[PDB]
């Protein structure tokens, strides 16, 4: 039993998607508003998720059959998954030795406390950093870990999705790539589909925690003015 | 709106 | 001939007002987005102008009368005059020796060349700069530099004010301690004032040639990108 | 809106 050409194509694709939007070396965040230690995090991590955004949108972009959706539902899903995704790609920068995102020197090394100073509360961040946690102990290969991203993006119970019956096949495509994937090249992976399908339903718990969060941050005007257009935009409730 | 998202999405 | 009370404590009221809001060393420059040298100054010179945004609502609130218009005129004045004031208040860092403003080093050392890759041509910088010698070269004092300033702002004919006729009002009150000031305090002023009327005539070229190149600038979404929530309200079309 | 502008000016 070993995996298609098909399913094999779609591995090759996410993982170059993923290669070509996320740089091991984080060389692009000096470039942001510098971080600072009432939410004086803010602006640089305003700016982190920013770009961050963009970055998932690449790799959507290149997500086989996703270019093919509407640019309506395409737009539901960036919307809704967004902060899921970023969450997700983010742990490639998590370390269970510091329990932070160290990209770099001690200014771009992110601790719980520096989040707390961008507007955001332990109810959050909490699950957020076990749900890291939980993440970088599965071991995964950069092959689930980009399929899990690819995955998570073509959730079609997302609120404004329109054609949720193409996102739905798309999705399953992709869930059996990860499948195959796992019992074919990942040893002991006999219960690791389940346990990534299960990292799904923690990141619905914490986009929702975000979500509120965020809402409050964004009908204050002093802040809101911190945040940048993409993120208004994306995480914003305009239809 | 989405005029930003559009756009990046080409 | 001396000036009176009342004219004599507008004056310490907006040289106070200026103190406050402008600072001649520029150490808050390291906090916005770094300057790079299509369109790479734009976000350095976006946070410029959201941050100076924020220094001329500071000084507006402290010009005698201002805090007393209604909301929305206040918001007409502003909208309308912000991008005059910022021209006007930057003189103080223009340097007639390098034709720049020098803000620090030579990362915030401002040449025409970086307005360019922030979107804007010579048909604005060229008058800017033309304004900038010609506005520098009349070696005005701090007193009559922070009531230019304080007039500009209250220009009763501004595309959507109100209660015009209080704002005319305030502004004349102004235009005479300007007046008094020059003749009482300024030796061979006998001409200053003239000059100083005029150069708000050259603000209004300049700030609708601004107008122009900013509405296409914020019309192209990978640019209005760039801009800060602040800096779209401020020059943006919203009623 | 001007709902910045607003809170600014207090
Ligand atoms: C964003 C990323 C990184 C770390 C993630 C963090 C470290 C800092 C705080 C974040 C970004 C959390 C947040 C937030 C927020 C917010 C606003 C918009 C203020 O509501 C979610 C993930 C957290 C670093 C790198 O792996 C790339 C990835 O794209
Ligand atoms: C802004 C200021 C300074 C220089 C002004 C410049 C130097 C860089 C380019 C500017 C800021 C010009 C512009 C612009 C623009 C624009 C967008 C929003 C992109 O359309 C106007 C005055 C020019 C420096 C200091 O004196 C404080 C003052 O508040």
């Amino acid at each position: 039993h070993m995996l298609s050409d098909e399913q094999m194509q779609i591995i090759n694709s996410l993982v170059e998607a993923h290669h070509k939007t996320y740089d091991d070396s984080y060389s692009d965040f000096v470039r942001f508003r510098p971080p600072v230690r009432r939410l004086s995090m803010l602006p640089h991590l305003a700016d982190l998720v920013s770009y961050s955004i963009q970055k998932v949108i690449g790799f959507a972009k290149m997500i086989p059959g996703f270019r093919d959706l509407t640019a309506e539902d395409q737009i539901a899903l960036l919307k809704s998954s967004a902060i899921e995704i970023i969450m997700l790609r983010s742990n490639q920068s998590f370390s269970l030795e510091d329990m932070s995102w160290s990209c770099g020197g001690p200014d771009f090394k992110y601790c719980i406390n520096d989040v707390t100073k961008a507007g955001h509360t332990l109810e959050l961040l909490e699950p957020l950093v076990k749900f890291q946690v939980g993440l970088k102990k599965l071991k995964l290969h950069e092959e689930e870990h980009v399929l899990l991203m690819a995955i998570c993006l073509l959730s079609p119970d997302r609120p404004g999705v329109q054609d949720h019956v193409r996102i739905e096949a798309l999705q399953d495509r992709l869930c059996d790539v990860l499948q195959a994937y796992i019992r074919i090249q990942h040893p002991g992976g006999r219960l690791l589909y389940a346990k990534m399908i299960q990292k799904l339903a923690d990141l619905r718990s914490l986009n929702e925690e975000h979500s509120k969060q965020y809402r409050s941050l964004s009908f204050q005007p002093e802040h809101s003015m911190q945040l940048t257009p993409l993120v208004l935009e994306v995480f914003g409730s305009e239809v | 709106r989405h005029k930003i998202l559009h756009r990046l999405l080409q």
